[PDB]
C-alpha cells in the first residue's frame, strides 16, 4: 500500500 | 547511513529499499548513491 516509486 | 534509515522489503520487485522515516524519504536505490 506503500510503495515507492525508485529516485531513477 | 543514519539510524532512521531501515532497510525494509518493498511490495512490487520484492526488494530491499531503505526507507528513512527522519527525512520521511524512501530510496529503493542506494541513499549514498
Amino acid at each position: 500500500r506503500i510503495s515507492p516509486p525508485l529516485p531513477f | 547511513l543514519p539510524p532512521g534509515w531501515e532497510k525494509r522489503m518493498s511490495r512490487s520487485s520484492g526488494r530491499v529499499y531503505y526507507f528513512n522515516h527522519i527525512t520521511n524519504a524512501s530510496q529503493w536505490e542506494r541513499p549514498s548513491g
